């Protein structure tokens, strides 16, 4: 069989560590990574010449893209192109195998309706433009490159056709991920402490939500007190139905940084329809890499919990 | 001050001699008997220059054939195999240490008693209801008019603090042990004729089994785990340092990170100098001379489903027990009756 | 890095040019600035595989794995 | 006839040409092609002159510079450690038997079917999704277009029976297992510089642990069971043979005789030639040379609470491991496709 | 004050920089770059954890991948198999210390002098008329402008002390001899592919004999004596201290006394800190560590027909030779020109 997983988001494709997670669950045997930046129609000499973004609708071949992913259900060695990232120029392409798995990553994973179709589970990733700011900051300052602040101009300039490009295929995703400055803590720089919360949809079967304590009804719990000596400024969960876009969804949120191992595993004891073989697997597959960005906070627990229900759909189709 | 004898100087007479001479401020402790089969001129010689905690350098060891002179400090020294020609009144022994491996019955060990001896501590898992005590576990709750204790094998006195942690945070159905084990004294160096066939065999060439009931020596020093602990030995060609391998069936489920941070906060609030937590990737003789009677190895513990635990702990059976052996010997001269 | 080195730079003047004088506001100086970005992403990519340089082992064990310095027979 | 190829001359590869060479008569296999990084001259002597299985009697063995000639028989040897220079197509190779330990991945190992070979057997737990398969428990189920095949570690080879064993009769829920095995080549002699700090340390002086997921090749050579073994590796000084110790939590409660009635039925029935089953005392250094994949030592099993039973096995990982590698490589011999 | 480097932080450079941090305030020696083919973080911890000289104790052990911190003293660190891409002038290297046995030619370590070094001191015996100096014999004889010197092999560096003090007293026309010496890194641990056939068998099995030059080295330094001293070697499986047996034939007639008389003044005149003379029944485990480069052992020295002399002598092969390195270094540094 061929499964196939959607992941949208602007963070580089095969540049996030929602992927690494992904390989430290599954395995790069199972598991192929597919870029969707190789797709491009013209190169940046013609994005210059048209005057356009790599974000438009004519700049992809959605239709030869459309033809190998509907031939890698029928078990065919597909044939890649790859866009040379230095020149922006194309590469002749390569012929990669089907896998067990197939993952489909980039900026328009989802526009096209007939691969909205295919793909049998899909997470867009939202990022709020704060903390943008914030890993653009720490993007030109550990290099040192000295290219800040019109980067701040060309975040607003980035922004509108974004929003009408983009940000409407998540009104067709399962699972979407916002992060966004923490409410709780203010003294400290905007991107330190996350404030993340995983909008995940009802409806299509196989798919749980991953409710805290009950199912629909919303519940702001902080772990602190007779068992958890919480630290500053230790953890808020949250929770809540919701209706985003006219579709019944599910709000799971947390704010606040993981500081040392019980209140990362009695948060954990806590949640429900988790889709665990195993207790505690949860802050394992955490404590599996310490070094990983974003393990401290939440955006660590709300990928790997994604990478879980995928995990679950997984075992859905395979029987 | 409450002066001490030491029954047989072997292994761990002569570690227990070396520890009273690195621990000789703080002691209530005098050496001042000890008995061996060989005369005091060589064991003077085997006391100065061991082949494995290489040559003491501290004090000054000399004898002659009546006393030995420790760094000033003398000891008197006899030689018989009858426990009961032996000069206990005439020198006045509160506590003789009984290390011969051969007296392990309350019989052979009250010989002692009978001889004018006081109280005697015998480092064996002695065979009959001998009360045994393990530093760290249950060395509160020894009532001063046993005179007859028992510290426990050095397997037993490894094991059991991380059996009373693990019993005490998640509770435990179930328990094996597989301890690979440094070679002793008893086996024979060659293939030579031997009361048990496994050891009958070459120390230095071979992993000989052999089945120990010393993992049950910690259902007694832990009365609720009584039956349910069991485990074998195996004796690989190391002279010194050993480790022990423990499964355990917990029924709290739990993680393979959690129970390292039980015993890591255990070594520094209860289990302090008995436990220590390494987080090193170190081998086997780097355990040589360590103070604790257990180093868990932190990379090594895993979990199972949730309910099914495994530790190692590093042990080293001829320093450390014999530092556990002093430590009960002074906490006996603290609460002497 | 030299030549995306020097892109980036020429692509920042270009940003500077485009977009204070043929519009501030429409497709084409989002797409320079799109561009300077995804220069900028590249370079990003650049940085964090030379964090990931390895000293000596996954090189003389990348070329000659068999040396007595990395067998590993994980058995 | 089907004429075969050695790569890495080593310990596997040493013990692979004497296995065939006392198994000569039953063979579809004719070995014509060895290559090590040394001369022919010096590897026939280490054929010959074994200073573990002594000096090998049956046949001669003598070499010039371009082949060795064992017993009369000519074979074939290079040195050369890219694998896409060597003379394959030019020699008529069906099968390459991978023994270097350096080309576990599927890309390495393929090097040799891109330069000219057939099929590859590779003596290591590969990298990536290599079909594995262990004569005893799935030696049938291979496909024979399947060209690269894996067999398992040592540990998993000998294991992997006792787990079949056991959960056909029993079920199992979870299990353990901690090998105390044999020092191998991997390890540096002195202390010297190494990849893995563990493996860096003196071999001859320590026990060394070390972490292995042979444990988990178990749970690919036996579907079911897989996510459920795990076990670690304890390296002592023993230059041959090993011990496997295995903690398993089966679920159909039984007691320690049990067990061992339907090993040693097992024995006898079903794993006749891969499980030995005795009943004596014997040590480690009886077992250098037996051709079982598992000596299942019967004294030492043992059941606590009904569902918590423990085996140990003996098994040489240097002789009886070659001895699963040519059954395997016979075995697709008479399947060739 | 003398900017200095390690070339290979083997055996013999962990024992260099051990002795070096033991006798930091009577040094002009400075040690400020080491290169190994590991990364920083493993040499480190090598360092600090040797299983033969125990856990180091005086200071503390630390690195990142750039430099290594041994007890606050920062030190730099490198890794590069080329001697000619290393930073030498851009770290001011008066004297590098060849410690890798690769190097051994004139040609091989006078690359380092090509690459920005001033001198170089090779802890071999090297090929080719590279001047050797032995600390204790003729340490003096040396012109400063000798920039590449070699120290001799740990044997001949025992024993040309004592042919120095029975050449001077006595005369010798002849001399054998047949050190016992424990097995160094370049034996295979098991019988593994090797260029010279008698170190590739295994090492903890095996008395393995070998034909050594570094007899003929005291011929070197001594000479007067050259084409008269040859002997062999013999590699037991010991891991550290070694024992040489000498036989000469001398022709002034004396007996077993004397010569032990004449060794014991010249212990306490001119071979003082070289040559310590022991009267003790000790044993090979007892001179882990010793400070002199030749212990004799006096209980076992015999003259058969007056005019033929046997005298054995214990040496630590890592930790005295080490202590010779170190002491030859200092006196190059003494007389810098
Ligand atoms: N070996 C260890 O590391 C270790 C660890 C824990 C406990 N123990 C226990 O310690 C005891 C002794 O261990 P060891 O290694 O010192 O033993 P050992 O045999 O090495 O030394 C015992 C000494 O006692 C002498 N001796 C024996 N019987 C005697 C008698 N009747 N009268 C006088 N002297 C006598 C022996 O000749 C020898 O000198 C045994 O019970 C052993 O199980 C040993
Ligand atoms: N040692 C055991 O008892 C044992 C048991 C089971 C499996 N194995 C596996 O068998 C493999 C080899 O074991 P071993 O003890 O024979 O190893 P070894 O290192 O003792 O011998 C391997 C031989 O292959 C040679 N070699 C290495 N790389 C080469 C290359 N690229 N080209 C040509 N020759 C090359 C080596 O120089 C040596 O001659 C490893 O995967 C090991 O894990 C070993
Ligand atoms: N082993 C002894 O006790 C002893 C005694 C006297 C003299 N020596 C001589 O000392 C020398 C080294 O002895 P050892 O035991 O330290 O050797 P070793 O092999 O144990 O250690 C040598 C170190 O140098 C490294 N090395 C080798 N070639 C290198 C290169 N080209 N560039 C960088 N690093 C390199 C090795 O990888 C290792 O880290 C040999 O000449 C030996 O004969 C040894």
């Amino acid at each position: 069989r061929v499964v196939l997983i959607g992941v949208a988001g602007d963070s580089g494709c095969g540049k996030s560590t929602f992927l690494r997670r992904l390989a430290d669950l599954f395995g790069e045997d199972f598991m192929t990574v597919i870029c969707l930046d190789d797709y491009h129609s013209l190169d940046r000499k013609q994005r210059k010449e048209m005057g356009i973004t790599a974000l438009d609708p004519r700049a992809n071949n959605f239709d030869l893209m459309y033809e190998q992913i509907k031939a890698l259900k029928n078990g065919e060695s597909i044939m890649k192109p790859i866009y040379n990232h230095e020149t922006g120029t194309i590469d002749p392409p390569e012929k990669v195998d089907p896998n067990h798995v197939i993952v489909i990553e980039g900026l328009h994973p989802l526009y096209d309706e007939r691969v909205r179709s295919l793909i049998d589970f899909s997470v867009y990733l939202d990022i709020s433009d704060d903390v943008k700011i914030a890993w653009k900051i720490k993007r030109d300052m550990a290099e040192r490159g000295h290219s800040y602040e019109d980067v701040i101009a060309s975040i607003n300039a980035r922004r509108p056709d974004f929003m009408a490009y983009i940000d409407p295929q998540k009104q067709y995703a399962d699972v979407v991920l916002q992060i966004l400055p923490s409410q709780l803590a203010k003294e400290e720089k905007v991107g330190n402490i996350l404030r993340v919360r995983m909008l995940q949809r009802e409806g299509i079967p196989g798919f749980e939500p991953v409710y805290l304590f009950d199912e629909g009804s919303t519940i702001t719990w902080i772990p602190c007190g007779r068992k958890l000596t919480c630290s500053y400024p230790g953890i808020r969960l949250s929770y809540g139905p919701d209706e985003y876009y006219g579709h019944p969804v599910s709000v799971l949120e947390v704010d606040g940084r993981f500081e040392k191992l019980d209140e990362l595993i009695y948060i954990e004891s806590h949640l429900s329809n988790t889709s665990t073989k195993h207790y505690g697997e949860v802050t394992e597959l955490l404590l599996k890499h310490r070094d990983y960005p974003g393990s401290d906070n939440g955006s660590g627990l709300f990928q790997v919990l994604t990478g879980l229900k995928m995990r679950a759909t997984y075992e859905r189709l395979t029987s | 001050m409450v002066r001490v004898a030491i029954n047989g100087f072997g292994r761990i007479g002569r570690n227990f001699m070396r520890c009273w001479l690195q621990r000789k401020a703080n002691s209530k402790l005098e050496i001042v008997g000890i008995n061996d089969t060989s005369d005091p001129r060589t064991n003077a010689h085997l006391l100065k220059y061991d082949s494995m905690l290489g040559i003491f350098q501290d004090a000054e060891i000399t004898a002659d054939d009546d006393c030995i002179y420790a760094g000033g400090h003398a000891v008197k020294c006899v030689s018989d195999r009858n426990p009961e020609n032996l000069p206990w009144s005439a020198w006045g022994i509160d506590l003789v240490i009984e290390a011969t491996g051969v007296f392990t019955s309350r019989e052979g060990a009250s010989k002692h008693l009978s001889a004018g001896a006081k109280k005697v501590l015998i480092t064996a898992p002695g065979k009959g209801n001998i009360p045994t005590y393990v530093v760290g576990v249950n060395h509160h709750t020894y009532d001063p008019s046993e005179d007859i204790v028992s510290n426990a094998s050095c397997t037993t006195n490894c094991l059991a603090p991380i059996v009373k942690v693990l019993h005490e945070a998640f509770g435990i159905q179930q328990g094996m042990m597989t301890t690979t084990h440094s070679y002793t004294g008893d086996q024979r160096l060659l293939d030579a004729s031997h009361r048990d066939l496994r050891r009958a065999r070459a120390a230095a060439m071979n992993i000989v089994p052999t089945s120990t009931g010393a993992a049950k020596a910690v259902g007694l020093v832990i009365p609720e785990l009584q039956g349910k602990l069991n485990g074998i030995a195996l004796r690989v060609p190391t002279p010194n340092v050993s480790v022990v391998d423990f499964v355990a069936q917990v029924e709290k489920p739990t993680i393979a990170e959690q129970v390292n941070q039980v015993i890591k906060e255990a070594s520094e609030t209860t289990m302090k100098g008995i436990i220590h937590y390494s987080e090193l990737e170190l081998v086997s003789s780097d355990y040589r001379g360590h103070n604790a009677s257990s180093i868990l190895d932190a990379s090594l513990t895993m979990v199972l489903g949730g309910n099914l635990v495994k530790v190692v702990a590093w042990y080293d059976n001829e320093w450390g027990y014999s530092q556990r052996v002093l430590d009960l010997a002074e906490h006996m001269a603290a609460h002497w009756a | 890095m030299s030549n995306l080195e020097k892109q980036i730079e020429q692509a920042r003047e270009e940003a500077h040019k485009i977009c204070d004088t043929e519009g501030a506001t429409s497709g084409q100086c989002a797409a320079a600035w799109d561009a300077l970005e995804e220069l900028q992403a590249e370079a990003a990519h650049q940085r964090a595989e030379q964090q990931d340089h390895k000293t000596s082992f996954q090189q003389y064990c990348d070329d000659n794995p068999d040396a007595a310095e990395c067998r590993i027979y994980d058995d």
